[PDB]
């Protein structure tokens, strides 16, 4: 079958990212075919605070999702955040570090 | 269950992803309940919408829901304008962020 693993995109933290000591960021998994793609943080270390979103299906034919942490800021270049993408489909995984701008 | 607004955090497009020559802006809507968003984007203050994708709503562990809206761009349009925005609408209420590049 036809496949095509992800580009992994991180979604750095940063003083525009945070409210109130909070800072939000993420990883943009794009242009994967065909589904699913599975996401974790720090290999299921982090699961507090995880939002991943339903993939959007574009005109290529091709999916995306987004997975997302919020994290305390004052852990940022403390603490290592990465996002690790599963395309079984593809036999691909993808380790992406997520660090401050 | 009791209404939420949603936090709002607008990524730009990361180093990486310019790099690679393309771009994409990511609007990360969480916590909002009841499900209903409706999502709107700005080129500095003009209204578009070529290039925009929004995930539908789903419920997340802590019983909201969450949502990616994504705004695809060449990075030449990206570094054109002085701003860009996301704008979402929920319950009479409407919160917009903006990035710059």
């Amino acid at each position: 079958a036809s496949t095509k693993g992800p580009s992994v995109f991180p979604l750095a933290p940063s003083s525009k990212s945070t409210s109130g000591g909070t800072a939000a960021l993420g990883c943009l998994v794009k242009k994967y075919f065909p589904e699913p793609v599975t996401v974790s943080w720090n290999s299921g270390a982090l699961t507090s605070g995880v939002h991943t979103t339903p993939a959007v299906l574009q005109s290529s034919g091709l999916y995306s999702l987004s997975s997302f942490v919020t994290v305390p800021s004052s852990s940022l270049g403390t603490q290592t955040y990465i996002c690790n993408v599963n395309h079984k489909p593809s036999n691909t995984k993808v380790d992406k570090k997520v660090e401050p701008k | 269950q009791p209404k939420a607004a949603p936090s709002v955090t607008l990524f730009p497009p990361s180093s990486e992803e310019l790099q690679a020559n393309d771009a994409t802006l990511v609007c990360f809507i969480s916590d909002f309940y009841p499900g209903a968003v409706t999502v709107a984007w700005k080129a500095d203050s003009s209204p578009v919408k070529a290039g925009v994708e929004t995930t539908t709503p789903s419920k997340q562990s802590n019983n909201k829901y969450a949502a990616s809206s994504y705004l695809s761009l060449t990075p030449e349009q990206w570094k054109s304008h002085r701003s860009y925005s996301c704008q979402v609408t929920h319950e009479g209420s409407t919160v917009e962020k903006t990035v710059a590049p």
